[PDB]
């Protein structure tokens, strides 16, 4: 009867996108779960979008700040690209200060160590001299897909959420020549994320998905 | 014969929808008709969407 597949290798590149395998799988399987993973990937996977951002002189998104080189509509989009991963708290509030001359990076933000910001070079902003000064509350949650701003004090400034670590999915089907049995494919799934998702994490995450979507009639 | 005037600026953010017409440089329009979800598009040998 059928072979049953498994995690047998999680082949790290980089730190954001990964390469696991699945065998062994039978004749015609490798794809069906190669393209049944990859959806479910791209379409839900939990992620920690930024989804409010205060800054202390900013009313609205469509001014400026002395001393930031950027509008705070960039400021925005800036955020609205940063990657970062919350383990215990659905909800947190990060904070930023940040005073002098460079460039506001991810690193700038307050520790807070039960949130880990994955690349701590992703600039923010920049400031241009040394009595400007930034200090602002970034709101990050957890969710899923893509929930933009509109759907969902006058100071508060909502940036669209992206709550997908996932950011590109390739399904490869080779043939494993193992167990003393030919034409036995293998599924390997290389898999581009933001970092802030284990990629064995993910694909659990996936077949937990099409498992429970799939036991209505079963 | 007015009083006075108080004009508001309102600053409005059109992202996209089907029927806003987009076209290229060589007299090709279209309407989108649907923003279809990225896992629904074609993709290469390297997995990227379209």
């Amino acid at each position: 009867e059928f072979l049953k597949p498994r995690l047998v290798d999680i082949e790290q590149v980089s730190s954001t996108h990964a390469k696991v395998t699945l065998e062994p799988l039978e004749r015609g399987f490798g794809h069906t779960l190669g393209n049944a993973l990859r959806r479910i990937l791209l379409s839900s996977m939990p992620g920690c979008a930024v989804t409010e951002v205060e800054i202390d002189g900013v009313l609205h998104e469509y001014s400026t700040k002395e001393g930031v080189q950027e509008d705070i509509l960039e400021i925005l989009l800036n955020l609205k690209g940063l990657a970062v991963r919350v383990q215990g708290k659905d909800e947190v509030i990060l904070t930023l200060n940040k005073s002098g001359i460079g460039p506001v990076t991810a690193a700038d933000i307050t520790h807070d160590g039960d949130v880990e910001i994955v690349k701590p070079q992703h600039v923010i902003c920049h400031l241009t001299d040394e009595n400007a000064s930034i200090s602002m509350r970034i709101k990050v949650q957890r969710g899923r897909g893509y929930v933009p701003a509109s759907t969902r004090p006058i100071g508060r400034l909502l940036v669209d959420a992206c709550y997908s670590p996932v950011e590109r999915i390739a399904y490869n089907v080779e043939a494993a020549r193992v167990e003393q049995r030919t034409d036995l494919d293998k599924l390997v799934i290389e898999m581009e994320t933001n970092g802030t998702i284990d990629p064995e994490e993910a694909i659990r995450r996936a077949a937990t998905i099409l498992a429970e979507q799939l036991e209505a009639f079963v | 014969g007015v009083l006075k005037i108080v004009k508001v600026y309102l600053a409005v953010k059109r992202r996209i929808q089907p029927g806003d017409k987009m076209a290229g440089r060589h007299g090709n329009k279209g309407v989108i008709s649907k923003i279809n979800p990225i896992e629904d598009m074609p993709y290469d040998e390297n997995g990227t969407p379209v």
